[PDB]
């Protein structure tokens, strides 16, 4: 059983502007097997009604997926992506960076 | 269009 | 949908026979012919993918996908080729076969030594009833009879006495009325034949 | 340019549930257009691009019947392979299958492929001639024998050179405004003090399609890649992509570095320098 | 070496009752097909299964017909309630992928189903053998017996000849279709003939015994019957003759 831990990118669909409606994306790729848990966070709390793309995979057979939700970013609101997978002893939290 | 009617077992 | 002429086709032993089908759906990619004996299941003969021609002994199957026309040729036909021939086809999204309605084929046996005769026959049991056997006639000396007036005549059938090298035609008639007799038992086109007293 | 149609099938066994998870997706180039998911209530192949919604009921009944049939074959393959490797019935395992065709700028057949993996590693694969197989190990060798005795290469060759290629052309025409059309990247550069002696230049390409793109950093015109980072190309979620490349530079030498961008949507390659 | 096995081989039933058709595929086969053939003349696929799952049922009538495959060796096609238009031969077939790729499938012998407006129409045959004429034996030195099966309904009979306790196939010819005893009627009773030809000397030996045998398929024990007339049940009727040099 080869096991590959996910690469994670957290970024917005369009350039971020405070108070402007946008989409927050968490893209997870390079992983195997396919069971994976991904949450989008606002100030440490799960956002609900997050969507994801249909599971697919690359040339090396590793899987990839996009998770996303509408949001409107603020100065003081912190966003993040949290991912769990068999290869992690505990979740990777990755903070959203406007200029990542 | 996918391949059909179906694939063969390994 | 598949179009096939129903026949019946009646040909002499040794003849080349041609059966064919047309379709309209351009998604059909596999084409098959089946033969079916009276009251039996269909038996596959030949199959073709896409286009072209395929020989196997006496059989050749052909497919022209552009005219949407397919054919089966039978060289040197024999009595045992007598059967119903069905064509069938499918595409690649399902194993569902679509069949034509079939073509009935009679191949009439060659008889070297015709000896036509109408014989009367006695009921075996403690009962005096009568049946007229028309036998030994030529394969191309056929029975258009469906006679009412409540004499029944059966269409012809061919016996192969396998022990010896003997094929023979036959047909049978009977009636309830004893105002009925053998030598007038046929209105249809006989050739002159045997009887005795 | 050249174009692709690819289908990807994933099956995962689930000890203690009735059925394995099966997920199928189809793409033309970098655009997804259908899916099937064994756990969804519909149980149908489902459209994911506006230009396939126009296909009629015969199309959707067929695609659904075929894709349901692939899941049934993987359901059995999961049990067969567990057996070949003598694995416990307690663990979850994966089969993956990918096949499709490429077509050139003239839209004639370029190539075809069909690959199969167990637990994330190559198991069996069709060679480029489309008549023969490569097998990874002795279990795959057994399957190879089976597929050679059954003539699976012939069936597949006919699909890849006929059907795959034809319907690819057909999808290209319908959805022309989507699939054939090119979005050039919108670009810009950012600047960050990373320390007292160093600084990051980040070159962005935003909102382009297709995803093939080349970002490079030259110093004084000399292509160089030391203390360079190029992030993996990523989807924006709108059918477009994003990518950046970054370089760490001595504080002051900003102007000496240049970012080159190549995308088929650009008439000529783009050059960018840190402006101030 | 068992092929596909279908049960029952014949079914005669009153409209309104449940009909059950069964099929056991060749073991090892994972595809199972149900077809129907009516003398509106060709075959049509009702449904097929793979790994016991139904795959394509577009040919299934929208009502009254239901197919199941509860394990890999057994499938059932049921009709509740039956109607006369359901009469047909129903064939079952099974296959594997690699045979299906060259379009080979293996067919059962079929079930022949007659659903009748009314069981008062059903009758077994009467059967008579008729003996060779001296005219035939003199002219040809061959001897033809004929069997007549008359007055039966519906059209489910199998005729065989036996001599000295073993079935024979040599010299036997029996009509492919049967006659209708009044063609202008819909539900005409039927009739059938067969011939057996043997050498003259074979007929002239009194130790040779010839038996014409007809199996009729009709009512079963769970069919109700009131008429002042024998219940026209599934049964064998035969007739016999002995040789003679006299």
């Amino acid at each position: 059983m080869i096991q590959r831990t996910p690469k994670i990118q957290v970024y917005s669909r369009h350039p971020a502007e405070n108070g402007k409606s946008n989409f927050l994306n968490c893209y997870v790729s390079g992983f195997h097997p396919s069971d994976i848990e991904v949450d989008l966070l606002k100030n440490g709390e799960r956002i609900e009604k997050v969507e994801h793309s249909d599971l697919s995979f690359s040339k090396d057979w590793s899987f990839y997926l996009l998770y996303y939700t509408e949001f409107t970013p603020t100065e003081k609101d912190e966003y993040a992506c949290r991912v769990n997978h068999v290869t992690l002893s505990q979740p990777k939290i990755v903070k959203w960076d406007r200029d990542m | 269009m996918v391949w059909g009617p179906d694939p063969l077992y390994v | 949908e598949v179009e096939q002429d129903p026949g019946p086709l009646s040909v002499p032993e040794g003849a080349i026979v041609s059966l064919n089908c047309t379709y309209s759906n351009s998604a059909f990619q596999y084409f098959m012919w089946y033969r079916q004996y009276s009251r039996k299941g269909p038996e596959l003969l030949m199959y073709t993918y896409s286009s072209g021609n395929k020989e196997d002994g006496r059989f050749t199957a052909q497919v022209d996908k552009s005219s949407k026309y397919i054919s089966l040729f039978i060289r040197d036909s024999q009595p045992s080729d007598s059967a119903t021939y069905l064509c069938a086809m499918r595409g690649d999204s399902s194993y569902k076969l679509i069949f034509g309605s079939g073509t009935r084929l009679l191949v009439r046996p060659d008889i070297q030594n015709p000896d036509p005769a109408v014989y009367q026959l006695r009921d075996s049991k403690s009962s005096d009833k009568s049946v007229c056997l028309f036998t030994d006639f030529d394969s191309q000396t056929n029975v258009s009879q469906s006679k009412d007036s409540d004499v029944y005549i059966t269409d012809k059938c061919v016996l192969d006495m396998r022990s010896m090298d003997f094929k023979s035609n036959s047909a049978v008639a009977w009636s309830n009325k004893s105002d009925f007799a053998c030598a007038n038992a046929f209105n249809n086109s006989i050739i002159p034949e045997d009887t005795f007293f | 340019g050249s174009h692709s149609m690819r289908y990807f099938f994933t099956s995962v066994s689930r000890p203690g549930r009735g059925e394995p998870r099966f997920i199928a997706v189809g793409y033309v180039d970098d655009t997804q257009f259908v899916r099937f998911d064994s756990d969804a209530a519909s149980q149908r192949m489902e459209p994911r691009a506006p230009w396939i919604e126009q296909e009629g009921p015969e199309y959707w009944d067929g695609e659904t019947r075929k894709v349901k049939a692939h899941s049934q074959t993987h359901r059995v393959d999961l049990g067969t392979l567990r057996g070949y490797y003598n694995q416990s019935e307690a663990g979850s395992h994966t089969v993956q299958r990918m096949y499709g065709c490429d077509v050139g700028s003239d839209w004639r057949f370029l190539r075809g492929y069909h690959q199969y993996a167990y637990d994330g590693k190559d198991y069996i694969a069709l060679k480029e001639d489309l008549r023969s197989w490569t097998a990874a190990d002795m279990a795959a060798q057994t399957t190879k024998h089976k597929w050679e005795a059954a003539h699976v290469a012939e069936q597949l060759r006919a699909y890849l050179e006929g059907t795959c290629v034809e319907w690819l052309r057909r999808y290209l025409e319908n959805g022309k405004e989507t699939l054939q059309r090119t979005d050039a990247p919108k670009t810009h550069m950012t600047h960050h003090a990373v320390s007292d002696h160093e600084a990051t230049l980040r070159c962005w390409a935003l909102s382009f399609y297709p995803a093939e793109i080349t970002l490079t950093w030259q110093r004084d015109g000399e292509d160089q890649t030391q203390d360079t980072e190029l992030v993996e190309t990523r989807p924006a979620g709108d059918g477009t992509f994003q990518k950046w490349a970054a370089v760490v530079v001595p504080s002051g030498q900003e102007q000496r570095y240049t970012c080159h961008v190549q995308h088929e949507g650009l008439p000529k390659p783009l050059t960018l320098r840190w402006e101030p | 070496d068992a092929g596909v096995i279908q049960s029952p081989r014949h079914e005669v039933t009153e409209m309104g009752q449940q009909v059950t058709l069964r099929c056991k595929p060749i073991s090892g086969h994972d595809y199972l097909f149900w077809y129907r053939q009516t003398m509106m003349r060709g075959l049509e696929l009702l449904i097929y299964f793979n790994n016991n799952v139904p795959i394509d049922d577009s040919g299934m009538p929208e009502d009254r017909f239901s197919a199941k495959m509860p394990n890999a060796s057994f499938s059932t096609l049921k009709i509740q309630p039956s109607e006369p238009r359901d009469s047909a031969v129903y064939f079952c077939a099974s296959s594997l992928w690699e045979k299906l790729a060259k379009n080979i499938q293996y067919f059962g012998a079929g079930t022949r189903l007659s659903v009748l407006e009314d069981l008062k129409n059903v009758f077994p045959p009467e059967v008579a053998v008729f003996e060779p004429s001296e005219a035939e034996i003199s002219h040809t030195q061959k001897a033809t017996l004929v069997c007549l099966a008359t007055g039966f309904y519906p059209d489910h009979v199998e005729l065989s000849w036996w001599v000295n306790g073993k079935e024979v196939h040599s010299g036997v010819c029996t009509d492919p279709q049967p006659l209708k005893e009044q063609p202008a009627l819909n539900d005409s009773r039927y009739a059938l003939s067969s011939r057996l030809r043997v050498s003259a000397t074979f007929w002239q030996d009194p130790r040779n015994h010839f038996r014409c045998q007809v199996q009729f398929y009709g009512l079963s024990e769970n069919d109700e019957w009131t008429q002042d007339r024998a219940k026209p049940v599934t049964q064998i009727v035969s007739a016999e003759a002995w040789g003679r040099a006299d």
